[PDB]
C-alpha cells in the first residue's frame, strides 16, 4: 500500500516540477520501480534516485525571472478596441437603467446576464508581449492579479 | 528620431525605437569614496532606480536595467525590469535575507562593464513620459570587506 | 508555499478574465452607477 | 547514478563558496572519491569530509 501512496506523491511532485519549468516533456518517474525480480524491494531507492534527478534538473534550470507590473484600465481598453468597441461607463449606466444589455465581441464583452453584470476581457488582446522586447525571455506568465 | 552622444560605455543613444543610457561602473569611482583601508573587496549588493518623471495614473514606466560586463553571473541576475520608477528595486518584494542571489549582486564595484538603462518604445508609446522625465537616479547598495 | 490565484497562466492566452457583479439590478445598482471604471493590476514574470 | 548527481551537487556548492569568499583558488572536491580499490564505496564519506 505504501508504494502506491509514495508513487502517487512522486507523480504529483513531477507535475509540480513540470509546471515550474513550463516543460511538459520531462519524465523522471519512468515506472518499473516495483519490479518482480526483487519482490517489490528497491522501489524506495529507485524513487530516491528519481527525486534526486528532479531536484538536480530544477536547480540547474532555475532562473530568477523579471517581475513586471501592468495596469489595465477597462474603460480605456474597451475604447481602444480596433473593431468592436464601446464606452464602458455609458454602457454600464444604460444597462442599469434598462435591465438588459449585450455589447462587444466574444472575449471582449460587457453584458447583463440574469441579474448579474459580466465584463469579459480577452488576455491576448492586452498585447502584454509587445510591452517589452522579444528578447529578455519567451515565457511570460501571470503571477498575481488585483482589481 | 536619431541620436548618439558620448563615449563607448558612457553613452546616450537612440538605437531602433528604444533609448539606451549606458554608464560605465568604474567611471563612478566608488573606491575613492572610502579610504583604501577598511577592505579591498567592494562589491555590489543591490541596485535600484528612481525616475522622477510626471507619469500619468494607470501608466507604467517600462525600463530595463542590464549589466554588460564579462563577469560570470547566476541565471537571471544581470537584468531587472522597472515598472514604477519610485525607488524601484525590480522585485515584487525585496528581501536582503533572501536564500537566492539578488540581481547585480557580486559585481566588483570597479568593473569595466557598464549598466545600461533601456526604455523601449520611446519614439512611440513612451515619448511623453520620457520628455516629462527629469533625470535618472541609481541607488547602489554595496558591501566592503 | 502554495500557488497564488491566476498564477501560471500564459500572458498570451486566448482565455478571458471575467469580472462579475451579482445583484446588479438590485442591491448593487447604486454602487455600479457610482462606479467610474475597473482597473486590473496584473503582475507577471518573464523568463 | 547517485554518485554522479551527488558530486555535481558538491561541485555547485563549492562554486557557491568560491563566489561567497571571492577566492577562486580554493579547491575541496579534489577527485578520486569513486576509487576502484573499494568498488565505489566510501565515496559518501569522502564527500562528507
Amino acid at each position: 500500500q505504501f508504494f502506491d501512496l509514495t508513487q502517487s506523491f512522486c507523480l504529483m511532485a513531477q507535475e509540480a516540477l513540470r509546471r515550474e519549468l513550463t516543460d511538459n516533456g520531462v519524465t523522471f518517474i519512468r515506472g518499473g520501480a516495483w519490479n518482480g525480480t526483487t519482490a517489490g524491494l528497491m522501489a524506495g531507492e529507485t524513487l530516491l534516485l528519481n527525486l534526486a534527478e528532479m531536484e538536480k534538473v530544477w536547480l540547474e534550470r532555475d532562473e530568477r525571472a523579471l517581475e513586471v507590473t501592468r495596469t489595465v484600465s477597462l474603460a480605456q481598453f474597451y475604447q481602444a478596441l480596433s473593431s468592436d468597441n464601446f464606452n464602458l461607463t455609458e454602457k454600464l449606466t444604460q444597462f442599469l437603467r434598462e435591465g438588459k444589455g449585450n455589447v462587444g465581441a466574444s472575449g471582449n464583452e460587457l453584458k447583463l446576464s440574469n441579474r448579474q453584470i459580466e465584463a469579459s476581457v480577452r488576455l491576448s488582446d492586452l498585447k502584454i508581449f509587445s510591452d517589452y522586447p522579444e528578447s529578455l525571455g519567451n515565457t511570460r506568465q501571470l503571477k498575481q492579479v488585483s482589481v | 528620431g536619431k541620436g548618439n552622444v558620448g563615449a563607448s560605455g558612457n553613452e546616450l543613444k537612440l538605437s531602433n525605437r528604444q533609448i539606451e543610457a549606458s554608464v560605465r561602473l568604474s567611471d563612478l569611482k566608488i573606491f575613492s569614496d572610502y579610504p583604501e583601508s577598511l577592505g579591498n573587496t567592494r562589491q555590489l549588493k543591490q541596485v535600484s532606480v528612481t525616475l522622477p518623471a510626471l507619469v500619468g495614473p494607470y501608466e507604467d514606466i517600462r525600463a530595463v536595467l542590464n549589466y554588460g560586463g564579462s563577469i560570470v553571473m547566476p541565471r537571471g541576475c544581470s537584468a531587472i525590469a522597472l515598472s514604477h520608477g519610485v525607488n524601484d528595486s525590480g522585485q515584487f518584494m525585496l528581501d536582503f535575507n533572501d536564500s537566492r542571489y539578488l540581481p547585480f549582486e557580486g559585481i566588483s564595484v570597479n568593473d569595466s562593464g557598464s549598466l545600461t538603462l533601456s526604455f523601449p518604445d520611446a519614439t512611440d508609446r513612451q515619448k511623453a513620459l520620457l520628455e516629462s522625465l527629469s533625470d535618472i537616479i541609481l541607488h547602489i547598495r554595496y558591501t566592503i570587506r
